[PDB]
């Protein structure tokens, strides 16, 4: 609600950084709710927390994608708040993504099918919060990538800011 | 004139610096022989106190 | 062109200028840094001989008063 | 060991004695011992850390210490206690030094004095923000230094003046103060170099005047065209002169964008090229 | 004439890559010798401080007894400009070096003359009450 | 004229009289002239090259002056002992000294505490190895310096502090360390060109940071190609900060390879740029 | 605190007791107190500036000492004197600084009096203008300074003299100076940098020399291609030393507008070349 003094950590496992999704403690937030991580005046950012034991309570942990764009420090001060999003506005129905290959390791020429990764990535970032210009990884057929969200619409209205729903599609 | 003009000024800003060294070197050679003027001056009384520290020696002692 | 090749000209010149006369600054330096250590020499040479012999002037004004 | 009880004894000893205590002598050795007293807390004060009672205590053993006649170690005291203030959290720093001018000054050691002057000006203008406290003194400070016959002394005091003198719009007595010093930096050759900022500086400062002057001042400036030195003065001088006299706000502030390329510009002459800009714009848009 | 500007502003940078070197050189000997009158200094303010105390106990005696042609042209103006670290390490260091002393001798000025007076002072009351 | 002879001398004479010799004054006449005799063979010693000798002799006319009561002219000989055992062949160049700091200290004259503060950290680091200690000497040391406004010796210290502070992976308590020492170093025009080298080093040193606290450094930085200077400093940590982001472990170490041309790089750049070599690595496995 | 009453009061005590006012003994303490108040006044005099009332009352004040038995502070306020009355509007400082060398000379103080003495030429010079006794003084001063074997000092003031001397048509006796001064300069390794110059000025000067006597001193030169801070010294004397065996105010002239191009010409330098150029001309229509 009004907010709450926190510590950015590290992200537990690579189980969770695939998820993108900011991990924290049970004995704070549940798997399912929406926080604003509030760095500085000018830096606001949005994330979908998802609880984990190896978490401490009173703290948030990031993957160095997500902490890499909103900017985070393992250690700093941030202000978290609980901020409960509009599904009568901010449901996600139609989000372009730009997509190139994360590591410069794995650079190939070969052809990816859209179609397989419109539906795993639905199946896997499902219930969540996304925001344009968002950094994250996905892991298509162990295969890493960098996303990059382009534009997001509701379901014909844009918005900064959404929840990845079911019958979301993704472009 | 790419490194020329890079290699004008580098020095240019190098040539501040000395304004700065020749003064500040400069203004310390005046205040040394300040001391120098003192310092002897000082001792130079130290020659009687000796003197005059021994008379009160032969009085007291 | 000689447009060009002589713009390039003018600007190492006036650059070999500023040059040459900022060294002549790190010479004369070098000429005052040395004038004052011989001068200093003497400062702390009367200095430290002028302790040594109020060093013996206290010494006895000490042993003057026992 | 502790400061609380050593500045109760300091205290309790700080007095002149009277009745049975002062019989037929009585002065000197005990206040003295007070002062001894106080310099000891104010030492473990500032091991502490806790500077702002140190120099408050250094401010009482000094005081007490003037109560003896001593005046010289007195006022060293107080420029203890001026650098206890100054790098604590309270002020006092400038009654401090204050305290021990007077004494330099009335004791006849005007050299120090000086020393201590422009530390003072130093003071009351970075923290203080009083210019023109700042300034008069940078002024008598130079006047004493230029007494001693101490040339390059009383030059940096001067260019100190001249230099804050500018900004407070004071530019007129600015261009005379930079005359000065510079007629008094030929006589000596080691300064030859020198000579040139100066008359930059005296031909930028304009008391809102319609022409010349400046234009003037360039013309006084003896030049040898294939020189080095020389380059970064007058040369660009010209340039804006005519970029003034012209009310052209694109090739003054052009001409400073080409001289910022060849010899970057501090933020004094930034300010004064900007204000000069701005009597342009303000003869233009007008 | 191109190459005849192009090698004698050349040839004088090359002239010029000593010069700095040179003066570096001749910098270094003020980096040895401000550190020598840096030492040779600490040692005076301890026979400043050792006059400033036998003083005060002689005087309190007293009373006591009262009583590849730019690469290399390039290579050359880049050692010139890399001199600059070496000129750094120079004005920056003795430059303070300079100030602590400063203020240091000043200190040392006033005390050497106030041990001055109070011998003077001193010598008066001492032969009034001589042998 | 025998060291021996002296040695036991002293000893004989170096004791509280009695009796008839004590009469009514013993003094302290004889502790001093027991210390001048120590020093006296203190002084062959040194002569002889035995040290060892020396110094002992040294630490007892010291002790002895102690019980003269003039801890100065004692602690200044502490010191002789010190530079003994220093440059000598036993230990206890340590112990001298810290001897010779708490009289210093005590005393109130701190200045010079200082002056051997460094030197005692510096031989805890070049000798001992107790890098931990020696940090703590070089920052209370600089701590002092800076209370006697002797920004200098202070800052002289600082970058001993945080140097050897990267080096025990206190990378961000080293860049603070940097900011503190370039925030009180742009206040003096006289620190403009080295303010680079700070800045390098701080945007080098990363305490595992991942977002571009250095790019942030950097862009504090006031750079234009034509401040000339600035190539020495971060026109470089760009291309690393760009090599870092591209977790490519060639382009970083082929940046490395190439500034190692126009700017040498010595032990501590080596070690730390290695160190982030490997941050790269460690990445690229992510 | 008033001067004028401060001075009647000195005058007052100052004189001989006799009679009933001596009693036994007579009283230096009288005359040194009328010292100390005359002294006093001169504080204040030079405190609002009137500077000619501040040095004729260190005069007093000063003489008064001679007559204790204080030659020593005595003359230190001689030196007062003569820095007042220098920085003053009347005379008098040459007397002064006079006064105060033949004390500090009969004392057995010649550092001092050479430091004096240096000043008194240059007043001589700078002021009274008459070089022809300035130069007798440089000289002996350098004299002192050559006794303490303070090589620099010692040719300073030999640099001065022949300074001036080639100014006074003293051409010979200028390079005979320029010959030792730069004989006793080359044996510190210290100098040689500037040793150059001093044999292109002995070069330069000609006591109307009908032949080679530079051309003779050009060769005697130890210059090297390579060395680069040679081609600032004799690499253009020998062009002007064809130019004059020619009688060609052409080559000579336009040799010196060339090196005015890679090495400024200093007043002096333009002072002589165009002595030279009349040598020449004159030569051509004589």
């Amino acid at each position: 609600m009004a907010g709450r003094s926190m510590q950015a950590a590290r992200c537990p496992t690579d189980e969770l950084s695939l998820s993108n999704c900011a991990v924290v403690s049970e004995k704070d937030y549940q798997s399912g709710q929406h926080v604003i991580v509030r760095t500085s005046p000018n830096h606001k950012y949005i994330f979908t927390l998802r609880t984990h034991p190896s978490v401490v309570p009173g703290s948030v942990a990031f993957s160095l994608p997500q902490r890499k764009w909103a900017g985070l420090s393992i250690g700093q001060e941030i202000e978290v708040a609980l901020y409960s999003f509009d599904k009568a506005k901010q449901c996600i129905g139609t989000m372009t993504i730009e997509i190139d290959f994360l590591q410069k390791k794995n650079i190939d020429s070969n052809p990816y099918d859209t179609d397989k990764m419109a539906a795993e990535f639905i199946q896997q970032f499902n219930n969540q919060a996304f925001s344009v210009g968002q950094q994250l990884v996905f892991s298509f057929n162990d295969k890493l990538f960098g996303l990059l969200v382009k534009d997001i619409e509701a379901m014909r209205q844009k918005i900064e800011v959404g929840l990845v729903v079911g019958n979301s599609q993704v472009a | 004139n790419r490194r020329l003009q890079q290699t004008q000024a580098q020095v240019d800003e190098v040539v501040d610096i000395m304004r700065v060294n020749v003064d500040k070197v400069l203004e310390r050679d005046q205040k040394l022989s300040e001391l120098d003027d003192r310092a002897d001056a000082l001792q130079a009384g130290a020659s009687q106190f000796e003197t005059s520290a021994a008379k009160l020696k032969r009085k007291y002692w | 062109a000689l447009s060009e090749i002589e713009t390039r000209h003018s600007e190492i010149i006036k650059l070999e200028n500023s040059i040459r006369e900022l060294h002549d600054m790190f010479m004369d330096m070098a000429m005052l840094v040395e004038s004052q250590g011989e001068m200093i020499d003497r400062i702390e040479y009367n200095v430290e001989h002028a302790v040594d012999y109020v060093e013996r002037a206290v010494s006895d004004t000490k042993k003057a008063v026992k | 060991a502790e400061a609380m009880a050593l500045l109760a004894e300091a205290e309790r000893k700080v007095k002149n004695s009277q009745s049975f205590f002062s019989g037929l002598f009585g002065g000197s050795s005990k206040i003295e011992e007070a002062c001894e007293i106080y310099a000891r807390a104010a030492n473990m004060f500032k091991m502490a850390k806790n500077w702002s009672a140190a120099g408050n205590a250094f401010c009482q053993a000094a005081q007490l210490h003037l109560q003896l006649q001593s005046k010289h170690d007195a006022a060293t005291c107080f420029v203890d206690a001026g650098n206890a203030f100054k790098k604590a959290d309270p002020q006092e720093a400038i009654n401090c030094l204050m305290r021990a001018i007077e004494i330099y000054t009335d004791m006849g050691r005007f050299t120090i004095a000086a020393k201590h002057h422009i530390s003072i000006a130093e003071i009351y203008e970075t923290e203080l923000v009083d210019v023109e406290k700042a300034i008069a003194h940078y002024e008598q400070s130079a006047d004493y230094y230029k007494g001693e016959e101490s040339n390059s002394s009383a030059n940096k005091c001067l260019l100190k003046v001249a230099g804050y003198a500018a900004q407070l719009e004071q530019y007129q007595k600015a261009i005379d103060i930079y005359e000065q010093v510079g007629t008094s930096a030929m006589d000596s050759p080691l300064l030859k170099y020198s000579a040139k900022d100066y008359f930059f500086k005296a031909a930028l400062c304009h008391f809102c005047i319609d022409m010349l002057n400046a234009k003037l001042a360039v013309q006084k400036y003896e030049e040898l065209f294939p020189a080095f030195s020389d380059s970064r003065e007058c040369k660009l001088m010209k340039k804006l002169l005519e970029a003034h006299e012209e009310q052209n706000v694109d090739s003054y502030t052009e001409s400073v964008k080409e001289y910022d390329s060849i010899s970057r510009l501090d933020q004094w002459l930034t300010t004064m090229l900007l204000r000069i800009k701005k009597t342009i714009q303000g003869d233009e848009e007008d | 004439r191109a190459d005849q500007l192009a090698d004698e502003s050349l040839e004088s940078t090359r002239r010029m890559l000593q010069l700095v070197e040179e003066s570096k050189d001749a910098g270094i000997r003020t980096l040895v010798m401000l550190d020598e009158q840096g030492e040779q200094l600490d040692r005076v303010e301890e026979g400043m401080n050792h006059i400033n105390q036998d003083m005060k106990e002689a005087e309190k005696n007293l009373k006591d007894l009262g009583k590849a042609r730019e690469n290399e042209m390039d290579e050359n103006l880049e050692q010139v400009s890399g001199i600059i670290g070496n000129l750094r390490h120079m004005a920056l260091d003795m430059g303070n070096e300079i100030d602590t002393q400063n203020r240091q001798i000043d200190r040392i000025m006033e005390k050497a003359d106030s041990n001055k007076t109070r011998i003077d002072e001193a010598n008066q009351r001492a032969t009034k009450m001589l042998g």
